[PDB]
């Protein structure tokens, strides 16, 4: 499989196996239990894809944005984050700022998308 | 530095989760059609430089299996013959033919008036019953123990009670983590964790006091408890080597089919062929003594190098918890075990066993099941792979039992279910 | 750290010359690298830049259609394939480490290490 | 404003809350089936909308511009009235009869554009 | 032509009905839920696969993976003007997973390369 093989790797050693994890997301009571598990997996997948969509990251695994990084979220340089830290440690480190970052991403896409509409209205 | 938020999808990050697991497997109570085939080449990916905290006492996989096993049990019994018409006054006498003293008073010959194919005509039939299944009313008048608490369903004679390995497999978006840290004590950090598609096959072996046909410890005997200093908690002991136990029901039985009504029949125990002996189990004495010595040393590691450790038989209570209960060839044995826990630490052992046909499976009131007799002579050879002990200058340990969740904890202690959180963000120097 | 250039020599106008650079003392695959020219009597001129992985190459316009920059991370080497040489290409060609970045590490935009240089005469 | 808060606002006041409504489209055996039917229906409706955006060349966007000209036969109004006076409910009513016509044209223009793109990355 | 109407048409005679067929990918009653759930998962795997190849949102997607002559040594006219998609699917079935693997690797390199071109400044 290779699934989660990079879990113990550093952030810059990992994030090259993104398709490995991405492809692993996809008697009446037994049928119901199985359908609930399958429907839930589908709903979670679609919510994550919708979230990437509204940020302007649809169809990508590594998506660049226009949101500046705040030093209050993590006061670390790139060498520590990408060469020493793992993704599990990073997830713990910035858990409390996740929704703030997500909100900013949504707002920047809303401005960018509208700006494109105005640029395409010239001529 | 000028850093920007970069969004990643497919990040190898997970969080603790509780979900519904499915069942994989290779006419049977548990090998049901709902379960799907296993992967002929199971995958396991070792996670290097990963330490994950495990807690076998809060593992939702144990509760799910407990519920699923009970559900499969009831679904298996649902279509079988109901024996409500059997709850009639019995006229019982003792069986005195070729009876050894060990069996004197244990087996009764009961005659009764029961219905037949037609509702108007009745028939006079007889059946042999074990003392444990029949309660005296009002010398010769008896009733079944289930008459004042619940209707009883006869188990289907064609459906095996043999445990079949069941593998639990995660749905997509979730993962099962395996603790490969030898000598893991059931709680806390576990280095050397691997990700698997599913667990190994776990046989739903039902037993009390002694754990049969389970997994063995890789190097040392393991002593595990939620709180080792709390005498209200059970201690699970995992053996390094199995102790072989040879259990038998030596009497050669036959079976009489007595029709109750259209398409329905009750299976009565017929006359016994040959001599009547009791049931028993032979536990190798030298192996057992060595096994206890190992258990005592491991207990001393928690209770003190100079603490006296004594084994004693269980305290009183229901037969299902005071004896070693198990299903051997379709018969339910209730073995004394007192000969195994009778020593203080500082040829074979023969354990007498009783057979009961009316089984209240799972610690429930009602939903009784009647086990039909099995023809011939029953012999089982099993591996004892662990113990459930309770703690009473000197510490005393006694066989414990019940709950059933502990038997499944003894196998699922190394597995954890997590959910995958594929999204994450991190600073980079890349601007859109 | 060491960077040792090879190749070089005198090639007549219109010919082709291959330069190479052997690196040691650092992880080769972790740094972007470049080739820089120094005219025999003037200053330094940047010619080409290659990323750490080798997938991205950049050239100065004066050589954009004539030079190819290549990297082989299994041998710790750089190479430069120089076609259609003209009199204006006479120079010392230095192998240098630095110049670009890999996005997930601090930027450089400077040259950290230099070799001794190959002399190319047209 | 929250979910549908802009429903009574003008078309140009709305079309800035699209993520608010967009995020609300995804989120005893008889009760099991009833809940599953509700969840499966929500998923299928979402996917059909996304498939339409895909085949029109609008995947991943909430606002996308196209190459289909507006026909005066569908709505003979200028932008000042449509965007500053009208609401989206009134607009939906006004062009309901032409919805499938517009959809067909959008599909057709993407089919031409996609092929046109294929024939340009082929040069050289 | 409607759904599968172009099935017998040549590869270059089809490749114009892709939207028509794309539209058709989307108690006892549990059977219907199973049938509906399966369709959704199958649809999503294909969309996910297109996503990882960088082909999301498109019906025709050009890539940077060279065609290996060992997979099918034909002259393009043979493929697009004479052959149908069913015959083609049979001809290269053995190499489908190889092609898919290459496509995934190609996108990963391009995605990293794109990132490396978006912090130059
Ligand atoms: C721990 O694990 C061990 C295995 O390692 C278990 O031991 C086995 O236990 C079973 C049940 O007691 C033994 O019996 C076998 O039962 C099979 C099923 O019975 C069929 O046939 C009867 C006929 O009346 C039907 O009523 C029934 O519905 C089934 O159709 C039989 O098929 C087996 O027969 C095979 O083995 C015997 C060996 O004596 C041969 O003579 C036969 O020809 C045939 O090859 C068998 O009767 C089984 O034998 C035990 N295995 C071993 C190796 O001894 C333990 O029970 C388990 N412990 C616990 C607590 O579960
Ligand atoms: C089956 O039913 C018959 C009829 O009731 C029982 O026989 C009766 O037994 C009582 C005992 O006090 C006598 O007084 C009756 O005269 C008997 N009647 C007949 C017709 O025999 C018989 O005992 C029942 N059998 C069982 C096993 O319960
Ligand atoms: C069902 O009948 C059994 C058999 O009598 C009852 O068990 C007895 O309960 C009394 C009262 O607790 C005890 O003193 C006896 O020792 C029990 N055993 C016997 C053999 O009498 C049981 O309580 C009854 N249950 C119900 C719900 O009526
Ligand atoms: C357990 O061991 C006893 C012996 O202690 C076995 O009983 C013997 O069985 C043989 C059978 O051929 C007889 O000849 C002996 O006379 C028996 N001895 C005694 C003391 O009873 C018994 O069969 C064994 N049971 C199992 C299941 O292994
Ligand atoms: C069980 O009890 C019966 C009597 O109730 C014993 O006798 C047999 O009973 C059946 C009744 O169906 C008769 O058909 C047989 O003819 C009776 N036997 C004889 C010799 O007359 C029966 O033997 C007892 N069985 C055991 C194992 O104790
Ligand atoms: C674990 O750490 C060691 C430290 O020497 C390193 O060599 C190894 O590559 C690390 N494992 C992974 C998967 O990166
Ligand atoms: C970072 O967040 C704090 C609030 O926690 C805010 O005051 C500050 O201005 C932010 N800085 C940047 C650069 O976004
Ligand atoms: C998040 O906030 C809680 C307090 O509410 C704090 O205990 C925790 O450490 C914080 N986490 C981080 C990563 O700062
Ligand atoms: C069975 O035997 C016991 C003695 O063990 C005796 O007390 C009892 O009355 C007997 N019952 C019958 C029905 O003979
Ligand atoms: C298991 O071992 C850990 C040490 O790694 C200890 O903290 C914990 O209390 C132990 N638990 C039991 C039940 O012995
Ligand atoms: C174990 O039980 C004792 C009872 O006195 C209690 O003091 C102790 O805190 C318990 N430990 C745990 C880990 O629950
Ligand atoms: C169990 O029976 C086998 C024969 O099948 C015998 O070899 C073995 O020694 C017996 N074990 C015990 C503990 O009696
Ligand atoms: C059990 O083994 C110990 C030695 O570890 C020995 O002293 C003791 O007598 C043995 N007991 C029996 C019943 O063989
Ligand atoms: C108990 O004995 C072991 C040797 O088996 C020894 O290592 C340990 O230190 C002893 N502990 C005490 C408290 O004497
Ligand atoms: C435990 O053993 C003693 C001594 O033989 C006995 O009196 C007692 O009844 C036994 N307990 C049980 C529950 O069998
Ligand atoms: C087990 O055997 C002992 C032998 O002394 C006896 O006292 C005890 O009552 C027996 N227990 C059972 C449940 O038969
Ligand atoms: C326990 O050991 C003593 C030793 O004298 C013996 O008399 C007694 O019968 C034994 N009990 C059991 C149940 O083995
Ligand atoms: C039981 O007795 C019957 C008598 O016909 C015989 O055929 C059968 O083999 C016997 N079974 C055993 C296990 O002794
Ligand atoms: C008991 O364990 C041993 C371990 O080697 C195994 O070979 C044997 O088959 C097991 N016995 C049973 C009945 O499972
Ligand atoms: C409702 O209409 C008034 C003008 O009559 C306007 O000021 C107000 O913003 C409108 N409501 C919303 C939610 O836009
Ligand atoms: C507008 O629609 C009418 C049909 O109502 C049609 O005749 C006319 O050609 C269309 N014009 C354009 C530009 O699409
Ligand atoms: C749609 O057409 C019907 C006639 O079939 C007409 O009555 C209705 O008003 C039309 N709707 C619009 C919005 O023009
Ligand atoms: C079927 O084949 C004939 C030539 O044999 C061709 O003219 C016709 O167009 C084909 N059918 C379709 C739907 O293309
Ligand atoms: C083409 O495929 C063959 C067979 O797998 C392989 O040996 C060869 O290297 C491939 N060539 C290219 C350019 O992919
Ligand atoms: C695919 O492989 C099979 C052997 O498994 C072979 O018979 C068949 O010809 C192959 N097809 C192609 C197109 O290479």
């Amino acid at each position: 499989l290779g699934f989660l093989g990079a879990a113990g790797s550093t952030m810059g050693a990992a994030s090259m196996t993104l398709t490995v994890q991405a492809r692993n997301l996809l008697l009446t009571v037994w049928g119901i239990k199985q359908l609930q598990a399958r429907v839930l997996a589908v709903e979670r997948y679609l919510r994550d894809q919708q979230l990437l969509g509204i940020w302007g990251c649809s169809g990508k695994l590594i998506c660049c944005t226009n949101v500046p990084w705040n030093s209050s979220w993590s006061n670390r340089n790139l060498s520590e984050i990408w060469d020493n830290m793992t993704w599990l440690q990073w997830d713990k480190e910035i858990s409390n700022y996740t929704q703030i970052i997500y909100g900013l991403l949504e707002e920047s896409q809303n401005q960018q998308e509208k700006n494109e509409q105005d640029l395409l209205a010239l001529d | 530095e000028n850093l920007w938020v970069t969004v990643y999808y497919g990040v190898p990050v997970w969080k603790d989760a509780e979900t519904t697991l499915f069942c994989a497997s290779d006419h049977n109570v548990w090998a049901t059609h709902a379960c799907v085939p296993t992967d002929p080449n199971p995958q396991e990916i070792h996670l290097e430089n990963v330490t994950e905290e495990f807690n076998m006492w809060k593992n939702n996989m144990v509760e799910q299996m407990h519920t699923d096993i009970i559900s499969l049990w009831d679904q298996s019994l649902k279509p079988c013959v109901k024996l409500t018409p059997l709850c009639v006054t019995l006229q019982c006498t003792n069986v005195t033919n070729n009876i050894t003293d060990d069996m004197r008073g244990e087996l009764k010959n009961c005659s009764f008036n029961m219905t037949t194919e037609l509702r108007d005509k009745k028939q006079k039939v007889y059946s042999l019953f074990y003392r444990l299944d029949v309660v005296q009313i009002n010398n010769k008048e008896y009733r079944l123990i289930n008459c004042n608490t619940s209707a009883i369903t006869q188990a289907c004679p064609k459906v095996s009670f043999e445990p079949i390995p069941i593998h639990y497999c995660a749905p997509a978006g979730f993962a099962i983590l395996k603790c490969k840290d030898k000598k893991f004590n059931g709680t806390g950090p576990c280095p050397s964790v691997s990700t698997v598609q599913c667990t190994h096959g776990i046989k739903p072996v039902v037993s009390t006091q002694l754990l049969l046909n389970g997994s063995l410890a890789e190097e040392e005997v393991m002593i595990r408890s939620e709180n080792i200093t709390n005498n209200a908690k059970n201690i699970l002991v995992q053996f390094n080597t199995p102790v072989q136990i040879n259990c038998t029901r030596p009497n050669n039985n036959t079976r009489k089919s007595i029709r109750i009504g259209p398409g329905q029949a009750f299976y009565a125990t017929g006359d016994i062929i040959g001599d009547i002996r009791q049931a028993h189990c032979n536990v190798s004495k030298a192996t057992w003594n060595e096994t206890l010595g190992k258990v005592v040393k491991q207990l001393r590691k928690h209770f003190g190098n100079n603490t006296i450790i004594r084994f004693a038989n269980s305290s009183g209570g229901d037969l299902e918890v005071t004896t070693h209960s198990f299903n051997c060839g379709g018969e339910f044995f209730y073995c004394n075990t007192s000969g195994l826990f009778n020593s203080t630490w500082i040829d074979s052992i023969t354990l007498p066993c009783r057979i009961k046909q009316i089984i209240n499976m799972w610690q429930r009131i009602g939903q009784a099941m009647y086990a039909p007799p099995i023809q011939g002579v029953i012999r089982c050879v099993s591996n004892i792979t662990g113990l459930i002990l309770t703690r009473d200058t000197t510490e005393t340990f006694r066989p414990g039992g019940g709950d059933m969740r502990d038997n499944w904890r003894s196998e699922l202690y190394k597995y954890k279910v997590v959910k995958i959180e594929p999204l994450g963000v991190a600073p980079t120097r890349c601007k859109r | 750290v060491q960077l040792v250039e090879t190749g070089g020599g005198l090639v007549q106008p219109g010919g082709s010359l291959k330069l190479s650079c052997r690196a040691s003392g650092y992880t080769f695959s972790s740094f972007a690298m470049s080739w820089v020219r120094q005219a025999p009597g003037k200053g330094l001129e940047w010619v080409s830049l290659i990323n750490d992985r080798g997938g991205l190459t950049f050239y100065v316009d004066s050589v954009k259609g004539r030079f190819t920059i290549s990297r082989d991370n299994s041998k710790n080497t750089l190479s430069l394939q120089m076609h259609s040489l003209r009199d204006g290409d006479t120079a010392v060609y230095y192998c240098a480490t630095g110049g670009m970045s890999s996005a997930l590490q601090s930027s450089k935009y400077y040259f950290d290490f230099w070799g001794q240089g190959a002399l190319v005469t047209v």
